[PDB]
């Protein structure tokens, strides 16, 4: 929904408002979506590097 | 002589000297975002209203790379500064004299250090002293004599199963125990350890 | 910087060679913590054990010793210390040493020191019992050995006192342990606020890269690009310099405590 | 195999444990044998014999002598501002005119770092205030320096393992000033230290 990024998606058990869209924890980084047509928590993790 | 790769700290020093100097002259080889990284060329083939952007960009770039060059050099002075005056604090004490203070200068007992330079710094060999063929001893911390307890003036007391002796700490010498290397303090009946002799 | 643009890798690419200085510098500094703590804690050549049976004249180390019950084989001490005190291409790599291992030089340490003296700092641990070697401390302080052995109770009773005080002391007071803390906290400021500075502008139109790459044509996109790109340059040459004030006094600590571990630990000072 | 580390690939892990031979990480690393990894061991195992009426009491004795090796200097350097950053061109100079006095600055943090380099020197090895000699006959009972006194034979004035040390270690604006103390003189004040420690003990200091 206009909200782009990379990474690997998981299920999250995070429990939104009924009103919120996305999540994000410090520093204002991205770390939890809803996705429009089904209503329920993701989760994304940056896909790894070393 | 034979091995080498002992004298790794002052290596050290002079393969990070070197280092920061050759990547200091390669930045020169640098556009920072200029049309070339050589200055006469710009010169020659545009319009100056335009070179003074380039060479600005070339001007704020070097700047940048010397500043930076400059702040590392400060950063080593300081660490150079405080090994050398650690230098000096050994060459001070373990050299025009003996140290008691534990492990500052060799490991064991310290006897002497002899100083000897290198390129760039200073090299000490510390001479010590190691004991060596221990032994076992049945030890008490007093005596019991005409219901006085005696104490070493200095030393320990030690048997070999059979006699008692006195001897000093550090090497196994027994004498006998006599009146004048013990002093005595009171009777002894508060004394934890105390035998007959 | 560039978090996976082409474009942007290109551009930093005629910026000579400045990431592999920085990543230099980090390296460097990893490296002297972990020399750090070998030169710290590995003052022993063997790992020496205290005997099943421990009557030290009357003395009480059980609130030092290691406590074999709990999995971590820390002391009763350790483990109140413990407790009191608690990605954009960031790694953190763990220590050479593990707890366990550091926790075991200490066992070792304070067993060698219980049961030898100062001898196993020289040569061959020799033994000696406890309480004429606590003679021995008396005689270097200008206290003839008699004083000790006339007063051991007294002199027991008031060591456990001291002791137990100090466990009551750390256990309910708090803010007891300010260095450790806040170096902590000014580690994670730093890197907190390195992370919240790639929100800034920098007086570019945007600051996230996509944006302007799918906004407007190249020509002018490389102005803004460029823009971000020392804007993020000057922000992480920053944080490098601070780690590496930090890490000097860190290194003059370290040195510090190694002094005192040597000639206080080992020896009578 | 896998590891706190991370993931190692072409080599076998094993239940021994050696001393630490290439640091991997997180308590383990590895050597060579085919190439083998395994968990550090921290050194031996003893249990020292104690009892409350027992000691033991060395009966020999050993001398030993080690090294420690310090630096105390690193080479002076200098840096012309102008002929670096502009490489003798007038517009880069008028250009450069218009940004203050940085680089002036620049110069004077150098000469501060190279004076400080000097009097590292000077601190280190003018310990004394005279300059001894050790006597032509040497009879120290029985003790030998003569691979640590400097040998008149060859035209360097420096010790055999003062040579074995100098042996074993080896433009665009940028100078490197010279050290004020030349390395004769250097080696002068340690056979200074060194007749003085030998002959007099610790009273000269
Ligand atoms: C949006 O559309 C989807 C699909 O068109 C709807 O999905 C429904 O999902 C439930 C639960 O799986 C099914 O019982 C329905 O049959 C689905 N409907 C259809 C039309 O397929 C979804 O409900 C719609 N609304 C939201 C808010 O997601
Ligand atoms: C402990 O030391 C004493 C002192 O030397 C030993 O006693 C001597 O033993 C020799 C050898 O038999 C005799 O010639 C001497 O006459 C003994 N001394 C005296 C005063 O009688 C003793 O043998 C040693 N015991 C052990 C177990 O080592
Ligand atoms: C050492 O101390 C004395 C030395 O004569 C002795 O102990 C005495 O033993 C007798 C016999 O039982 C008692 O009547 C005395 O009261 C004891 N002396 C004291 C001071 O109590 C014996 O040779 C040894 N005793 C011990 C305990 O080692
Ligand atoms: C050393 O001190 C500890 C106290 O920390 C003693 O442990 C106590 O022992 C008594 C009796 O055995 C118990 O009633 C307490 O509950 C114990 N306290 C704890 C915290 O365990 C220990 O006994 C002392 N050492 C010796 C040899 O007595
Ligand atoms: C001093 O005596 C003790 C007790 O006999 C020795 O300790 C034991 O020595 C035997 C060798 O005869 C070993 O097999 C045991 O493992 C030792 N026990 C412990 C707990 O270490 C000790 O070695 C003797 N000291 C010496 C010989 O210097
Ligand atoms: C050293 O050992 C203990 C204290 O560590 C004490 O000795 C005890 O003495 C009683 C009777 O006198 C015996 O029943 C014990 O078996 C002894 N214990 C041990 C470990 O030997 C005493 O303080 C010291 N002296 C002796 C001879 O043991
Ligand atoms: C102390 O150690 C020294 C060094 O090992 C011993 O000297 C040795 O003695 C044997 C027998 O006399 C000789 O074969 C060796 O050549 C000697 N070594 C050296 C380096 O000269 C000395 O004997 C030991 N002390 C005692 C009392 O035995
Ligand atoms: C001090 O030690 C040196 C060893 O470097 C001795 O010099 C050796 O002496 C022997 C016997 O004269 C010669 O065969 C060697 O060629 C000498 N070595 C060198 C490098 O010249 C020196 O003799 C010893 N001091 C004394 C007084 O004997
Ligand atoms: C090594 O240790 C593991 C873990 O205890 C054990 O299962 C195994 O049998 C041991 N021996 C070998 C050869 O792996």
């Amino acid at each position: 929904n206009g909200l782009t990024g990379t990474g690997v998606l998981t299920e999250s058990n995070k429990k939104f408002l009924p009103f919120q869209q996305f999540g994000r924890d410090i520093a204002d980084t991205t770390d939890a979506v809803r996705d429009p047509q089904t209503l329920e928590i993701l989760d994304i993790t940056p896909c790894s590097f070393g | 002589s034979s091995t080498a790769s002992a004298l790794g700290k002052l290596q050290d020093v002079v393969n990070q000297n070197a280092q920061a100097l050759n990547t200091l002259v390669k930045q020169l080889s640098s556009n920072f975002g200029a049309i070339s990284s050589v200055l006469n060329d710009i010169l020659s083939r545009l319009d100056p209203p335009e070179a003074e952007v380039q060479i600005d960009r070339l001007i704020t770039g070097r700047l940048q790379s010397l500043q930076t060059y400059v702040t590392q050099q400060l950063i080593r002075a300081a660490e150079i500064r405080a090994s050398a005056n650690l230098a000096a604090i050994k060459m001070s004490e373990c050299v025009l004299g003996q140290s008691k203070r534990v492990d500052f200068c060799g490991k064991g007992y310290h006897l002497m250090s002899f100083p000897q330079s290198a390129p760039h710094g200073v090299v000490f060999l510390h001479v010590t002293y190691v004991p060596a063929q221990e032994k076992n001893f049945t030890t008490a911390p007093a005596i019991c004599h005409d219901g006085k307890a005696h104490f070493p003036r200095e030393g320990v007391f030690v048997s070999n199963g059979t006699h008692w002796f006195v001897t000093q700490r550090n090497f196994y010498e027994p004498q006998i125990i006599t009146t004048d290397n013990t002093f005595v303090s009171g009777n002894c009946d508060v004394v934890i350890g105390i035998v007959n002799n | 910087i560039c978090g996976d643009s082409t474009e942007c890798s290109n551009l930093l690419l005629q910026y000579g060679s400045f990431c592999t200085q920085l990543n230099r510098a980090l390296t460097g500094i990893a490296v002297e913590q972990d020399k750090n703590t070998q030169e710290v804690f590995a003052q022993v050549k063997q790992i020496y054990k205290t005997p099943p049976i421990k009557d030290f004249g009357g003395f009480n180390f059980s609130q030092i010793l290691p406590d074999p019950s709990k999995p971590s084989k820390r002391s009763f001490i350790e483990d109140l210390l413990f407790n009191k005190v608690t990605f954009n291409g960031l790694t953190v790599l763990p220590p050479l040493l593990t707890d366990e291992m550091i926790a075991q030089y200490t066992s070792a340490l304070l067993a060698g020191t219980i049961t030898s003296g100062w001898t196993f700092g020289a040569g061959a641990a020799l033994q000696i019992p406890f309480a004429m070697q606590m003679a021995y401390r008396f005689n270097g302080i200008g206290v003839t050995q008699n004083v000790l052995y006339e007063n051991q109770k007294l002199i027991a009773n008031q060591f456990n006192s001291a002791i137990g005080k100090i466990q009551d002391s750390l256990s309910s007071t708090a803010s007891a342990l300010g260095k450790l803390q806040d170096v902590v906290n000014q580690n994670a400021q730093a890197l907190n606020t390195l992370v919240k500075q790639l929100s800034s502008n920098f007086g570019a139109i945007s600051s996230v890269l996509n944006d302007i790459l799918s906004r407007l044509d190249p020509p002018e996109a490389e102005v803004q690009i460029d823009r971000l790109i020392t804007g993020r340059l000057q922000s992480l040459q920053t944080y490098v310099t601070q780690q590496l004030i930090r890490a000097a006094e860190i290194r003059a600590s370290a040195n510090l405590a190694a002094i005192k571990m040597s000639e206080c630990v080992l020896g009578q000072s | 195999f896998q590891t706190r580390a991370g993931c190692l690939i072409g080599a076998e892990y094993v239940n021994n444990s050696y001393e630490c031979d290439i640091p991997i990480g997180a308590g383990i690393c590895a050597s060579y044998q085919s190439i083998i990894a395994y968990t550090m061991s921290l050194g031996a195992e003893n249990s020292v014999a104690y009892s409350n009426n027992s000691i033991a009491i060395p009966t020999n004795f050993t001398i030993s002598v080690t090294t420690e090796i310090l630096p105390v200097s690193m080479t002076k350097t200098s840096v012309d501002c102008t002929m670096y950053i502009c490489g003798d061109s007038t517009e880069c100079s008028n250009l450069l005119l218009q940004y203050g006095s940085f680089c002036t600055q620049l110069n004077r943090a150098l000469t501060g770092i190279a004076v400080e380099q000097d009097k590292n020197t000077q601190e280190v090895f003018a310990q004394v205030k005279q300059i001894y000699k050790t006597p032509p006959i040497k009879d120290f009972g029985g003790f030998n320096f003569s691979q640590i006194l400097p040998d008149p034979s060859k035209p360097s004035k420096r010790s055999f393992i003062e040579d074995l040390l100098f042996n074993k270690v080896t433009f665009n604006g940028l100078t490197v000033l010279p050290p004020l103390l030349t390395d004769e003189m250097i080696a002068q004040y340690t056979s200074a230290l060194l007749a003085g420690t030998i002959t007099s003990g610790w009273t000269f200091g």
